[PDB]
RNA sequence: CCUGGGCAGGGCGAAGCCAGAGGAAACUCUGGUGGAGGUCCGUAGCGGUCCUGACGUGCAAAUCGGUCGUCCGACCUGGG
RNA sequence: AGAACUUUGAAGGCCGAAGUGGAGAAGGGUUCCAUGUGAACAGCAGUUGAACAUGGGUCAGUCGGUCCUGAGAGAUGGGCGAGCGCCGUUCCGAAGGGACGGGCGAUGGCCUCCGUUGCCCUCGGCCGAUCGAAAGGGAGUCGGGUUCAGAUCCCCGAAUCCGGAGUGGCGGAGAUGGGCGCCGCGAGGCGUCCAGUGCGGUAACGCGACCGAUCCCGGAGAAGCCGGCGGGAGCCCCGGGGAGAGUUCUCUUUUCUUUGUGAAGGGCAGGGCGCCCUGGAAUGGGUUCGCCCCGAGAGAGGGGCCCGUGCCUUGGAAAGCGUCGCACCUUUGCUGGGGUCCGGUGAGCUCUCGCUGGCCCUUGAAAAUCCGGGGGAGAGGGUGUAAAUCUCGCGCCGGGCCGUACCCAUAUCCGCAGCAGGUCUCCAAGGUGAACAGCCUCUGGCAUGUUGGAACAAUGUAGGUAAGGGAAGUCGGCAAGCCGGAUCCGUAACUUCGGGAUAAGGAUUGGCUCUAAGGGCUGGCAGCCGACUUAGAACUGGUGCGGACCAGGGGAAUCCGA
């Protein structure tokens, strides 16, 4: 919506923060087995549901 | 503008270029309104100009 | 020939938004929202269809800005009643009090004999 | 949702300095400005309310009470009235004939406005179509469609 | 300019709703819309506002009367009997 | 704004406390002395240049008069 | 139920009103005005008769093109 | 590096104002912008993208929420229930914690005077807490400019609303007069007393303000739908002038774009009045398109009130916009001219305002805030000195919190997706035409809808014709086909008398010259100004004329359902 409330905007803020790629400085960490982020949500494919 | 001048002169206004009713092209109500207003203000002017008294003005109205 | 848009978030032609289009000094047309017209007050028990004269006809919350001289009439029942009903009530009151005096003196003249 | 008109009557409070507004059933034959008298020793006229124990027999009244203090429950529809037919000084009772033809005995202390309810003959007009019946019942309640049981 | 033979105000309905129903509703369609003489002012301005409500256009003295007429033949005799009972034996 | 027509009140308004700004606008047969205040903007227009050339010097000094154009 | 929004244009011509003519009278007739209808053609909207048309692993887990019924209302619709 | 899909220019086209345009509400939540790569995503490709990576982007007293109740949901009192709890919302409740004033007592500020605290007296129906609308009610911001992304928010300029003033900010009202005597030529001055909570018009009512406590009364908020009519504005149209642009083989003073005044305050046109005074009519009157109104006061004359969204003025020409230029190509500002030029018409479209009428077994919402009036509990200096109060003109201070980008869609929503599906609103031009029908263009968008090249076999999907017959095919006139608009005549059986009915059946329809009729304004019957409607006739085209589009086959009967 064009106008929303503070709670919904704060909830969307964390999704915006989380929708970020994997940093390239942890790939060389000892014991690291993460190759790519499996929680990347697309605005068109997967709807977060309010 | 040339076609409008032709319409004003009377061209392209025959029966073959009419697609609406007569009451749709010129409303009988507004024709009656004009014909009534003209005669009514003419009668007002004639009564004011002392040409006709009120007893004749009412019977003419 | 130039189609303009609304200026607020309201998108429905409701009663809250009545737009009239005006021309700016910048040579362009734009809507302006108009406040709903205020109706002049009507008298109490007086003439029904006739509103009160001399009283400013504007919205209720605007009456805080208006002066008392522009919200009432100098006579009694100025901004509350019309002119006809004021003198009507005056005559009615005077006449019914005179009738009370008449019935009192009638009771007295009947008591003086009976 | 009602055929009988509602007359607003303003009385003067006998204990406080204030005007009391009441909504009575406008009996047929009253106009705005007519003084209406409410009490025991009120004059017998159209519109005035007064206990049934004081009115004579054969008085055509309406908007009466079953019990003293019931505040106008019987004979409230448009064009209906109740007929006082008997009186009893001792063991105060009063026989009245209601619009249904039933003769009921009631107390002699409850009141009744004199006159027939305005809006009589309201049923003489045919609805003449379903639209008017729909517009009539939309103000009353959702009970009009009335589908038959055998269907 | 006689435009209709027998049907009057109920000519707006047309061919529907039957014949006897229109004939019966016409009698009161004549009355409920005709202006009456005000018993207080004296002018023929007594257009009905709602069911049983009749207000004048001059003094606006509204009166409660019949649903389709200014007064009903039943209320007339009711008022007559009320007056008679009031005058008999001092109310 | 407020238009001033008399000769006695515009100077009284210009000698007030909130008369920080006074501007002069020259037009075709028109001279406007606009004095800006806290709430309004008083404007006095005159069509005579002789009544303006002798009045411009009558303004109180130190009010930062700005001649437009 | 509450609160808001919307329905181009034409046809038929109800009550009421004015004028003229005929008649001994009752009254009748004629030309206008008037603009009613759960009225008619028809758009937007609302539904979906027929072609049993196309698709029928489709655009679509019910759609599309003509042809349709109603369009001042027992009307259509948003939010609560 | 790579081009048909990207970009620029040109040409040819579509959407054509009920759009393939410009904005919104729900919903999406970063999709908006800039830069960069091109393995994945885009149904082919891609230098492109709503994909990827990085970095930015949403600024409010006057936009909305926040306030108010509507249908409705809901706790306590109380009741029920083994029980989480439920019914119930004014019912079976000691359900007002606040104030006007007076008195006693204490405290603080310059203890002169006031502000508070504790107690006593008097007064005071809640229509019962509370929630419930980003379309209902609800005070108050408009013009110009600014960015790669923001606009009533940012800057400039011009206003306005609501709160505060205790040692009360300055002005103006209330505030200033009359009588007696004396002095002075006079103007004036002095001593005593008294008045003074504003004025004017006969009125409808007016002004720069106009003492007011409990209480009471009333209004506004606060009203249905649909016909008509009139006023105002915008858009459309014509004629003249100026700037710029297009054609000029020939003609055309021709054709195209533009030619301004916002909120606020004052004045004046205009509209409305069921508002007042003189006087009272019938031989009835003046009036509307229609009605309506008059002895309960018509016509006429003179006044008053409300809206004044229109005109001029402050704002207001210094900004804004087309034009020809001087510096300048990361310093780009500034020149002067013309724009606020003269008008007109209109059953023209849209919005608004006002009058009136019609429709009914339909009467078309409440609440919060605010105002006016009646009452007269009280307060005020008491007089050539000045107070109680001011809804008057100014001046000072503040206005907290929340959202503000973008899509709003045959590609940013839902339908498993860039899905002929679905989804609530505003603006809406020119020509033909009765018209927002259909068709063609302008402002504004677009690449033909998830690809192109070559050919035109059968079959298929849409579209149109066919000699003679005209339903002989088929269960069936299924489909297809005929008429289709307008003007003028003529319209049957039946009937509930309203209809049938555009019954049926006939004639005309083009183009260019004409004729006649249908109006307004100025003066004591004449002179000018502009709209398109009708009727008739002449001439003429290879009987073609609704020349495209638009668009009722009809009749006779049965059965059923008004
Ligand atoms: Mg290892
Ligand atoms: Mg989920
Ligand atoms: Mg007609
Ligand atoms: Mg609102
Ligand atoms: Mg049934
Ligand atoms: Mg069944
Ligand atoms: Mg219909
Ligand atoms: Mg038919
Ligand atoms: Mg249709
Ligand atoms: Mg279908
Ligand atoms: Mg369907
Ligand atoms: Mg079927
Ligand atoms: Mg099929
Ligand atoms: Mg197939
Ligand atoms: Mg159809
Ligand atoms: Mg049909
Ligand atoms: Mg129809
Ligand atoms: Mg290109
Ligand atoms: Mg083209
Ligand atoms: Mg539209
Ligand atoms: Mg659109
Ligand atoms: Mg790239
Ligand atoms: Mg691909
Ligand atoms: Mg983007
Ligand atoms: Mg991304
Ligand atoms: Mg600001
Ligand atoms: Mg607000
Ligand atoms: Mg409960
Ligand atoms: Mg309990
Ligand atoms: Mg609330
Ligand atoms: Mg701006
Ligand atoms: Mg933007
Ligand atoms: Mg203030
Ligand atoms: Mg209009
Ligand atoms: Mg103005
Ligand atoms: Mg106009
Ligand atoms: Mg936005
Ligand atoms: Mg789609
Ligand atoms: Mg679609
Ligand atoms: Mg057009
Ligand atoms: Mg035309
Ligand atoms: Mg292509
Ligand atoms: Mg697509
Ligand atoms: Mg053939
Ligand atoms: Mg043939
Ligand atoms: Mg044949
Ligand atoms: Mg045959
Ligand atoms: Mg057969
Ligand atoms: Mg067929
Ligand atoms: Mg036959
Ligand atoms: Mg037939
Ligand atoms: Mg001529
Ligand atoms: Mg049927
Ligand atoms: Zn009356």
């Amino acid at each position: 919506s064009s106008h929303k409330t503070f709670r919904i905007k704060r909830f969307l803020a964390k999704k915006q923060k989380q929708n970020r790629p994997i940093p390239q400085w942890i790939r060389m960490k000892t014991g690291n087995k993460i190759r790519y982020n499996s929680k990347r949500r697309h605005w068109r494919r997967t709807k977060l549901g309010l | 503008r040339k076609n409008t001048l032709a319409r004003r002169k009377g061209r392209h206004m025959g029966i073959g270029k009419r697609k609406g009713t007569a009451n749709a092209r010129m409303p009988e109500k507004v024709t009656w309104m004009r014909r009534m207003r003209i005669l009514r203000r003419l009668l007002r002017r004639y009564r004011e100009s002392k040409k006709i008294d009120r007893h004749m003005y009412h019977s003419l109205y | 020939v130039q189609r303009l848009t609304y200026r607020r978030r309201l998108s429905y032609n409701t009663a809250s938004n009545k737009t009239r289009l005006s021309r700016t000094p910048g040579n362009r047309i734009v809507y302006l929202y108009t406040k709903k017209v205020g109706k002049a007050p009507k008298s109490a028990c007086g003439v029904c269809p006739g509103r009160l004269r001399g009283v400013r006809a504007v919205r209720p919350k605007v009456l805080m800005r208006l002066s008392k001289t522009q919200k009432h009439v100098s006579r009694a029942y100025g901004g509350s009643m019309c002119a006809k009903c004021v003198r009507d009530r005056i005559k009615r009151a005077f006449l019914i009090e005179e009738q009370k005096i008449v019935v009192k003196v009638l009771k007295a003249q009947a008591q003086s004999q009976k | 949702g009602r055929g009988a008109p509602l007359a607003k009557v303003v009385f003067r409070d006998p204990y406080r300095f204030k005007k009391r507004t009441e909504l009575f059933i406008a009996a047929e034959g009253i106009h705005t400005g007519q003084f209406v008298y409410c009490g025991k020793k009120a004059q017998l006229n159209i519109g005035n309310v007064l206990p049934v124990g004081t009115m004579p027999e054969g008085t055509i009244v309406c908007c009466l009470e079953e019990k003293p203090g019931d505040r106008g429950k019987l004979a409230r529809a448009s064009g209906n009235y109740a007929t006082v037919i008997s009186h009893n000084p001792e063991t105060k009772k009063t026989r009245v004939k209601l619009p249904s033809g039933s003769k009921k005995v009631i107390s002699s202390a409850n009141r009744a406005v004199v006159g027939v309810v305005a809006g009589g003959g309201r049923i003489d007009k045919p609805i003449l179509k379903a639209g008017r019946a729909y517009h009539k019942y939309k103000a009353k309640r959702n009970c009009w469609p009335r589908v038959r049981g055998v269907a | 300019a006689k435009r209709t033979k027998k049907v009057g105000i109920v000519g707006k309905y047309g061919t529907r709703y039957g014949a006897s129903l229109r004939k019966m509703v016409k009698k009161i369609e004549i009355s409920q819309h005709a202006k009456y003489t005000c018993s207080f002012c004296g002018k023929t301005k007594m257009k009905r506002r709602a069911v049983g409500i009749w207000h004048c256009g001059s003094c606006m003295k509204t009166v409660a009367g019949g649903a389709w007429t200014y007064n009903t033949t039943s209320a007339v005799t009711v008022k007559s009997a009320i007056r008679r009972l009031k005058e008999l034996k001092d109310q | 704004p407020r238009k001033i027509e008399e000769i006695k009140d515009f100077l009284l308004t210009a000698r007030r406390k909130d008369a920080k700004s006074v501007k002069i606008k020259k037009n075709k047969d028109n001279v406007k002395f606009k004095v800006r205040c806290s709430r309004y903007l008083y404007t006095l227009v005159i069509t005579d240049k002789e009544k303006a050339e002798k009045l411009k010097q009558s303004l109180p000094p130190g009010l930062a008069v700005k001649d437009l154009k």
